[PDB]
RNA sequence: GCUCGUAGUUGAACCU
RNA sequence: AGCAUUCGCCAAGGAUGUUUUCAUUAAUCAGGAACGAUUAGGGAUCGGACGGCGUUUAUUUUUGACCCGUUCGGCACCUUACGAUAAAUCAAAAUGUUUG
């Protein structure tokens, strides 16, 4: 997972090269931190909103 | 005591970072966050309901 | 210094118009360089010279 | 969204030009695009 | 002619903050600018700077910065009327600061009242 | 594509200013802490997401570093230095229980897996090694003539 | 003249006399030169450093020869770093002290950066074209400059 | 129609 | 307002580059006068300077035409406005809805 300076989370694989899925809302401003939970199912997003 | 529904903070957050001052004054932690549960996030019908 | 090439250029344009006094756009070049004579003669007179 | 779509289109066209003049300025093996990350390596 | 190096530099901060840039390049430097960035950096609204002379000021900035101020008529301000001036400049008094030119240095208005000095309003930033 | 609904939700009423550092407990799964741009750190539980478990105005500018220790305690870096907090105490202590400022402008922070040790990325181009409960000042390791943050 | 010379200032002047007789095949700065001034302070610990000073307008007179002159000085005296420096009587004074420290390659650019507080560090970039012994002596240039003038600088080749 | 131009107007930084 | 054959002469002027200098001379306009801070880059346009993992001039060195890169300086197109706002005007009417 990567959190962008603009309004997007990028879901990648280890061996992908291009983004498996992308995440955005209108209410999420600038994602500064993005980390997993400790089962690998959910992803957790701290933004500038 | 002023109460601010999550429809209202939802609409202020949907309005872009032009209004980041109005959001940062709207999330005053003094105030009663009145959590609503209905699908719309439409403030005028939440308030009249 | 600069002022001698200014008066060489300016009196040269004056001699050109004294060869033909009907070239009015070169007469405008004369009033440009004469305006520079008023300018740098004024400022470099107020330096002390 | 709209701004991310526009800006990644602008990045596509800009990298298209930069690789175009990269190939012309080459023209007048290669180095791999993963090898064009490590600038230097100190001991 | 734009002799206002501060108004130019802070137009660069404003427009290259709404742009979504992540560092600006300000080649006309000063000491009012560097001390202005000392204050804003001390309150964390710009990330970092670095001056590399030829007078380049490179400002790694963060992103929360709403608006940095452009007051040209730098007025004297009483310490008793400074509440009126700060409540006219800042959109909310707990958000942002007002850059004061004092004889004890240049600092925010809250630290200016921590040192009990009245000065001159030059800036605001929030 | 039809059932791509990725958004679960929101950890309660959130912070006031933007969340600029957050961390997770590698031993738990639901201890989520996040420090915004007021210094105020908050601690949530992922089961109980309508409200935060703990809340303190920890620093003044922002919270740069944030991590959990191996026992239950957290750690925060800011420009004001670094504080060690007990988020889980039955007398709920809003006051910190350790601090460090010998160093410099600490700009991030990370914690060891097994043994009680953490390092902080400073502003002097250095990282500090603290081994908890028997270290006053951390060991300093830096690249020898290194200047940048 | 100005100084009552030390035993090691007359060891340096003794090396100057040893570059007046039984030597090269060159004397453009070796034939007129007398004693001026010298100091000698450690580079950290382990080895010391030797500096001499300059009568101010004669810096082109010390640009008569300095290449291989400091090589003869480092051979014949104490195997330590030998450095020339101009003492004067502050801005362009100490900037000129820096440009007299690093004499072959001139300064490219002063990079005084700050950290996320009031702190700030000066670090000036020097041109790449001479690096071989300069990466050795660059610590000595920095710590000589803070041990003598007083402020905190570091030097770097740019990237 | 445009241009030069004066009073006026605003006057680079740098130096306990 | 305008500027269209060739050639000569007369002076200006622009642009580039320099290893050039008195060093504030600067910037905008009442009184008056002659003539009638970035957009965000891409692809093209020339006017230079530098370079060539290329042809041709060339009997081979100059040299020039073509192709490429950097680079400035301008005349316009296109989208998004970085925004605006009085709209019909826009890469400027961007800075008249958190005005300094
Ligand atoms: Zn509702």
């Amino acid at each position: 997972v990567s959190g962008s300076y603009d309004r997007t989370i990028r879901l990648w694989r280890r061996d992908a090269g291009h983004s498996r899925d992308v995440y955005h809302t209108k209410r999420m401003q600038r994602v500064f931190r993005t980390m997993w939970t400790m089962d690998s199912k959910y992803i957790l997003t701290g933004s500038d909103d | 005591n002023i109460i601010i529904t999550s429809c209202v903070m939802a609409e202020l957050e949907k309005l872009g970072p032009r209004y980041r001052v109005a959001l940062m004054i709207a999330r005053d932690e003094r105030w009663q966050r009145l959590t609503c549960d209905h699908k719309g996030t439409y403030a005028d019908d939440c308030i009249v309901d | 210094e600069d002022l001698y090439f200014l008066i060489k250029k300016a009196v040269a344009v004056r001699k050109h118009l004294e060869r033909n006094r009907k070239d009015k756009d070169s007469k405008f070049r004369l009033i440009l360089i004469e305006s520079r004579i008023h300018r740098l003669a004024r400022y470099y007179k107020t330096v002390g010279v | 969204p709209k701004v991310v779509k526009k800006a990644t289109e602008i990045k596509r066209e800009e990298l298209a030009a930069i690789k175009r003049r990269e190939e012309n300025e080459r023209k007048h093996k290669r180095k791999s695009e993963r090898e064009k990350a490590v600038l230097v390596k100190q001991q | 002619v734009r002799t206002s190096v501060l108004h130019d530099a802070l137009n660069s901060i404003n427009n290259a903050e709404k742009m979504g840039k992540r560092q600006v390049m300000i080649r006309p430097s000063s000491k009012v600018i560097v001390k202005f960035l000392q204050v804003m950096q001390r309150h964390g609204y710009i990330g970092e700077f670095e001056e590399v002379d030829n007078g380049k000021i490179v400002v790694q900035l963060n992103g929360r910065l709403n608006k940095c101020g452009v007051i040209s008529p730098r007025y004297n301000v009483r310490l008793a009327e400074l509440e009126k001036w700060v409540t006219k400049l800042l959109p909310a008094r707990q958000f942002g600061y007002v850059i004061l030119t004092t004889s004890a240095g240049i600092m925010d208005h809250e630290e200016a009242r921590r040192k009990h000095v009245a000065g001159k309003i030059i800036g605001f930033f929030y | 594509r039809m059932f791509a609904k990725p958004f679960l939700g929101q950890l309660g009423n959130g912070h006031v200013q933007g969340v600029y550092s957050m961390c997770k407990d590698k031993n738990s799964l639901n201890c989520i802490a996040s420090g915004s741009g007021d210094g105020v750190v908050k601690v949530w539980d992922l089961t109980t997401r309508d409200e935060e478990t703990w809340r303190v105005a920890a620093h003044n500018n922002i919270v740069k570093g944030l991590t959990f220790t191996n026992d239950k305690k957290l750690l925060s870096c800011a420009t004001d230095g670094i504080k060690l907090w007990d988020p889980y105490a039955s007398p709920s202590n809003t006051t910190p229980i350790a601090t460090w400022q010998e160093g410099g402008p600490y700009t991030s922070l990370s914690f060891h897996r097994s043994a009680n040790t953490f390092a902080a990325s400073s502003g002097q181009g250095c990282i500090r090694i603290w081994d908890l409960e028997h270290s006053t000042a951390g060991q300093a390791i830096q690249w020898p003539s290194f200047v940048d943050t | 003249s100005r100084q009552n010379p030390s035993d090691l200032e007359r060891a340096i002047a003794g090396a100057l006399y040893d570059l007046e007789t039984n030597t090269a095949d060159l004397k453009a700065a070796l034939r007129p030169l007398q004693f001026v001034s010298a100091r000698e302070i450690e580079v950290g610990h382990g080895k010391k450093a030797i500096v001499i000073f300059v009568p101010v307008p004669a810096l082109q007179g010390f640009h008569r020869v300095q290449q291989r002159l400091t090589r003869e000085l480092e051979k014949k005296f104490s195997d330590r770093h030998v450095l020339i420096l101009a003492a004067r009587r502050l801005t362009a004074v100490h900037d000129a002290i820096l440009t007299d420290l690093v004499y072959p390659v001139e300064i490219v650019g002063k990079r005084l950066r700050t950290k996320e507080d009031g702190s700030k560090v000066l670090k000036v970039i020097l041109d790449e074209k001479e690096r071989g012994g300069v990466d050795y002596r660059l610590d000595t240039y920095s710590e000589v400059y803070r041990r003598l003038t007083g402020r905190n600088v570091t030097f770097e080749f740019p990237q």
